[PDB]
RNA sequence: GAUGGUAGGAUAGUGGCCUACCAUGGUUUCAACGGGUAACGGGGAAUAAGGGUUCGAUUCCGGAGAGGGAGCCUGAGAAACG
RNA sequence: AUACAGUGAAACUGCGAAGGCUCAUUAAAUCAGUUAUCGUUUAUUUGAUAGUUCCAUGGUAUAACUGUGGUAA
């Protein structure tokens, strides 16, 4: 990254005549850490004293939320299919916040015959993925700043919310 | 050439000037930790290996073990550029140092036959080897602190108690 | 009133009030509308000063430019030359600002570059 | 170099002693420097105020707390051993520090505005003032601008003041600083200009804001005492 | 599409490289007789 | 003397492994190999040294002389790259995962310019200098070098292009599409020549064309896919190919000729995890290179036979065939260690 | 990026601060935006002096620089006079 | 004072220097006050503030130091 300054730009009034000044330490912009899928490497940043940041870059152990129950279970990741806030980061296969990624919901099927007994209430459409394996979970924290993976499961709302936008 | 040696567990390390090269020219081409003959660096020391260990050449440039090139090269130590000659000892040697581990066919009167001790025994328990009253105040103080704190914060938890009850 | 990706939801239907003489209409306490920085059940808090006027232009969505003409005594060509200042304010569903309409603003928390108030009253 | 509260003669130096930090902010305060030095005159220069200090006289808000720049600022009891002298210092009608004798029963106690209350962690109810005093649980009915009166022995608060129409309230801030008279009137605006308003000989009207004000008792009964001319 | 696709001239570029006169080492007649088809 | 995987009866080595007495007999080529976790590209230049790595997190341009095995700097450019070159010495171009394109000089950072949509790949060429870019859509760009204009971008079919090359000895411009054609331009004429579809037997799913190569005879086109599945072609009936499924088969990612050492009608090919090694007329590996990581991609320096990947680990693997050829001159008792 | 909206990145966090997508906005005759110096002078920036009436106390002219641009590191605080 | 015991060159340590010249001309954007940060960082100052235990004390590896040396340094 450069900067965070309204020096640099045009105001509401329409401005000129910028040639400021040397940029100050505490207009620090890091660069843009796309966190992957890989083996789980996170690094230790140092700012404002002992404030160490965690940049995550290639996390798996994604903590994925059951939305009914709220279960925050471990899984996997596989891939992100749309996030308009770069078309192009669906096309890499990034791993940001508020993204739809599919996960293999095995645990979620052992938690499930855990505390209910049989096998398959819930809507049909992730009952599907309760039967194949892979559902869709959106990506609540920041790996970038957090650098954690947690986020929640996609069930019927939401779904469709997403499933019909692509 | 110079060739420093060194018998470790004797304690015991020398410098020898060996000029007439191709008494030299066993060493050459081998990098740092290769073993060597006694046969081919000397006749009188038969029966000896001689583990290297670096050595300053002329200009004093050390090598650090094992990179390549055994030319000097420019690299970043503890970070800045500093000249290293390269591990591999060639023609251009100063000194070239050399670790015995085995006394081949004759005695030296300056390795083997002469020796120094060593500097000093233990001072730790467990090296020489190989508080209770503080335990009694630490845990005192412990319990202390315990039935000090944890009982004046429920103490005072009871006065909001009373302020809720009257309120 | 979906026409974006990423669940677009209030982030903890939900409601909220931050006091002091302002009113909550009941769509804004429980509607339909997301209220993602109208103050009232929104995410942001309320503190600073209340600034009053009435606007110009409404032309963008959640862009309400008020006009604010104000009293100051000059004393230097002794005559009150007459003020107006300008300032940029999200939207609130309490009511759809046409030219005129009065309306008061309280200090916020800068939600883009220049807007630091937030619709809380119209009259 | 110095401000106006401190009451110092112009004719005394160059560099001016910057208070360190500590409860009270550093344009609300008077470092004990120039309180003993050259105010009631106790010393002649820094180093024998230092002596002093390491002498360990002096006595602010019951602990000693040794320091030259230490930020004594509203109505901190300075309390000195010897010749058992109990001073709280208050502000006068024009700007300064007036530094008020005061008896032990009086010094046994400060009084201190409430600033906010907080849930903060763990059910605990909480309070803070002027001085940072965290003290805990008041009751429920503590608004802003209240006033505690801490023990001064341990830090409980004792007796309560309640912040209403009718109070004796002290303002310390903007062109109001440090008068004393507290009904002509009240207006609670919604941001600025809001406040309990002060009399005067003639009852005249004055302006100021809520955290510029903040009360030390009752009408004709403050259990503080005052100076007077 | 304001910073998208500026088709302006840029200072440093300009003369950034160089070019070559025969280049490819093939004829362009090579290159017709090569992938006539 | 460095230990040897096993293989078809043919052995490599490996220096700065994952696992590479050991402190003490350390055969470290080249110091501070090692990035931020993880490798970008790794490319060397024509002449013999100066070989670029790009970074992984605060992404740098880590420029290594090989005459001095160590590094000499890292200039910390301001966004993550995907794809760069090298033009002759100390200039170069890249391009950023963003759509920016930075010119390093000797100070470095001669220019920040910028491509209207997001690209994927660039190329250079020496004849009349101009670089084409290659990102997505109905649009293949060009930066001439000559007068930094630009110039009436290629119209390409829907989705775009996953890697863009010209041909050396005579200029074919190559575009690996996601639709199977390959799209040759012709840098003379700059319009189509040909839109040549590519075939199987398995048919998966609709793959995507990722790499595209040639060599200085001008003859023939390697090709590749988005399933681990090698491709030849040549004019001659270009309809047909010769195919190379590998036993994994994600996708590969980098296919290179061995054209300028001897040994010849070999070829690397070089997907996510392996990358292997055959021969052309028949296809037959030669050898494999399994490391112990994934791989983002790999290089193969001239001349001699050594490899360079760059891959997701801390450091960077190089790959040492003693058959393929030998170790070059500043690599020169390689053969006297192992 | 002009003006705003939605989301992400980066942040010490607010923030078109940067990028994807979308809308064509916004300031102005109630002075936008632009023109220069006794802008080595001015604005209280402050002390005022018991008769000097724009001399007469001071903070600051603007930002930079440690040979020249570039990149990195340290720290409660830095794009360090070391 | 036969495991330490005072002078103390040279070494680790705690801190010191805790704020100094020249050059091109910015119109409330340089500056001064003020509102706020439940929109945020904070060493030091000050007030507060910790409840999971199956069949008498834990490990080599480096200095300073000796010893052999290289280099014009």
């Amino acid at each position: 990254g450069i900067s965070r300054d309204s020096r640099h730009k045009r105001s509401a009034t329409g401005a000129k005549r910028a040639q400021f000044r040397k940029k100050r330490k505490f207009e620090l912009g890091r660069q843009p850490a796309n966190t992957k899928i890989g083996a789980k490497r996170i690094h230790s940043v140092r700012t404002r004293g002992g404030n160490k940041k965690y940049r995550a870059l290639r996390i798996e152990t994604g903590n994925f939320s059951w939305a009914s129950e709220g279960i925050s279970k471990k899984t996997r990741i596989a891939g992100v299919v749309y996030h308009p806030s770069n078309n192009e980061l669906v096309r890499t296969n990034t791993l940001t916040k508020a993204a739809i990624v599919q996960i293999d919901a095995t645990p979620f099927r052992q938690w499930f015959e855990a505390h209910y007994g049989q096998t398959l209430k819930i809507e049909s459409s992730v009952e599907s993925q309760f039967s194949a394996g892979r559902l869709y979970a959106c990506i609540s924290s920041r790996p970038g700043q957090s650098g954690r993976c947690d986020g929640y499961i996609l069930e019927g709302e939401e779904l469709a919310f997403y499933l019909r936008r692509l | 050439m110079k060739l420093n040696i060194s018998y470790p567990v004797n304690g015991s390390q020398k410098t020898f000037e060996i000029d007439d090269e191709h008494r030299i020219r066993v060493f050459f081409d081998k990098r740092i930790g290769q073993e060597v003959d006694g046969e081919a660096v000397g006749d009188e020391f038969k029966g000896y290996v001689f583990k290297i260990s670096g050595g300053n050449d002329k200009q004093g440039f050390p090598m650090k073990q094992g990179v390549l090139l055994p030319t000097r090269i420019k690299l970043l130590l503890t970070r800045k550029r500093k000249s290293v000659r390269g591990a591999i000892v060639g023609p251009d040697l100063a000194v070239l140092a050399l670790v015995i581990v085995k006394k081949g066919e004759q005695e030296l009167e300056g390795l083997t036959d002469t020796t120094v001790p060593k500097r000093l025994g233990p001072k730790r328990a467990n090296n020489i080897r190989k508080r209770l009253q503080r335990k009694r105040h630490q845990r005192a103080l412990k319990v202390r602190n315990a039935q000090a704190q944890r009982e004046a914060a429920a103490e005072y938890a009871q006065l909001l108690a009373k302020r809720l009850s009257e309120r | 009133q979906s026409e974006r990706a990423f669940q677009k939801q209030p982030h903890i239907r939900w409601y909220k009030n931050a006091g002091l003489g302002f009113k909550t209409p009941k769509t804004a306490i429980e509607g339909s509308y997301i209220d993602k920085k109208c103050p009232f059940t929104g995410l942001v808090s309320i503190r600073g000063k209340i600034l009053t006027g009435t606007v110009v232009s409404t032309k963008m969505h959640r862009t309400i430019v008020i006009r604010r003409a104000y009293l100051h005594y000059i004393p230097k060509y002794n005559r009150y030359e007459k003020r107006h200042k300008n300032v940029p304010v999200h939207v609130s569903p309490a009511f759809r600002v046409q030219v005129g309409d009065i309306v008061t603003v309280g200090q916020c928390r800068p939600i883009s570059k220049t807007v630091r108030f937030n619709v809380v009253k119209v009259s | 170099a110095a401000p106006h509260h401190w009451l110092l003669d112009k004719l005394s130096g160059c560099y001016a002693p910057r208070p360190s930090a500590g409860p009270h902010k550093l344009r609300e305060s008077l470092p004990l420097i120039v309180f003993l030095r050259n105010r009631l005159k106790y010393a002649l220069n820094g180093r024998e105020v230092k002596a002093i200090l390491m002498q360990r006289h002096v006595k602010v808000d019951g602990k000693v707390r040794t320091d030259t720049t230490y930020p004594a600022g509203f109505m901190d009891v300075i309390t000195l051993d010897a010749t058992n002298e109990n001073f709280r210092l208050v502000y006068d009608v024009k700007g300064r520090f007036a530094v008020h004798r005061i008896t032990d029963e009086e010094a046994s106690y400060k009084l201190g505005k409430v600033k906010k209350v907080q849930l903060g962690k763990k059910g605990v109810p909480y309070v803070v003032t002027h001085d940072g005093r965290t003290i805990r649980y008041p009751d429920p009915n503590i608004k802003v601008n209240d006033t505690v009166k801490i023990d001064l022995a341990s830090g409980k608060i004792t007796d309560f003041i309640k912040f209403d129409a009718g109070k004796l309230v002290y303002v310390t801030g903007g062109r109001n600083l440090g008068r004393i008279g507290t009904i002509v009137h009240k207006e609670r605006h919604d941001g600025g200009f809001d406040l309990v308003h002060i009399k005067d000989s003639l009852d005249n009207t004055f302006v100021t804001r809520l955290n510029n004000v903040f009360v030390i008792g009752e009408q004709g009964k403050p259990y503080i005492s005052l100076p007077k001319g | 599409k304001g910073r998208k696709l500026n088709y302006s001239v840029q200072d440093p570029i300009a003369n950034y490289e160089a070019p070559i006169t025969s280049g490819y080492k093939w004829s362009d007649d090579q290159i017709d007789e090569f992938f006539a088809g | 003397v460095l230990k040897s995987t096993s293989a078809n009866d043919v052995s490599v080595y490996q220096v700065s492994g994952t696992n590479v007495l050991e402190y003490q007999n350390r055969v470290e080529l080249i110091q501070d190999f090692e990035f931020s976790e993880a490798s970008n590209k790794i490319k060397v230049s024509r002449d013999g040294q100066y070989c670029m790595a790009t970074g992984t997190y605060k992404p740098q341009i880590h420029v290594y002389d090989f005459a001095n095995l160590s590094l000499k700097f890292d200039r910390h450019t301001d966004a993550e790259n995907v794809d760069f070159t090298i033009l002759s010495w100390t200039k170069s171009v890249h391009l950023q995962n963003d759509r920016s394109i930075q010119f390093q000089n000797k100070g470095g950072l001669h220019y920040t310019t910028r491509i209207p949509k997001f690209g994927r790949s660039l190329v250079y060429n020496k004849v009349n200098c101009d670089l084409y870019v290659g990102a997505s859509g109905n649009e293949l760009y060009r930066l001439n070098l000559e007068k930094g204009r630009f110039l009436n971008p290629f119209k390409l079919d829907t989705e775009g292009v996953n890697h863009v090359s010209i041909n050396e000895v005579n200029g074919l411009l190559a575009a690996g599409t996601e639709t199977n054609v390959v799209e040759f331009w012709d840098p003379r004429s700059r319009s189509r020549v040909s839109k040549l579809y590519l075939e199987n037997n398995i048919d998966n799913r609709p793959f995507q064309v990722t790499t595209t190569s040639f060599r200085n005879d001008g003859l023939t086109f390697a090709c590749g896919t988005s399933n681990g599945y090698s491709y030849i072609y040549d004019l001659r009936t270009s309809e047909p190919s010769i195919i190379k499924d590998q036993g994994y088969g994600f996708d590969i990612k980098k296919i290179i000729w061995l054209d300028n050492v001897g040994t010849e009608n070999k070829i690397v090919t070089c997907d996510k995890r392996i990358a292997k090694i055959w021969d052309r007329l028949d296809g037959k590996a030669y050898a494999s290179m399994e490391p112990s990581v994934d791989i983002n991609d790999i290089e193969h320096v001239p001349g001699t036979g050594m490899f360079f990947t760059a891959n997701e680990s801390i450091p960077m693997h190089t790959y040492y065939i003693p058959s393929l050829g030998p170790s070059p001159r500043w690599c020169s008792f390689l053969d006297s260690i192992t």
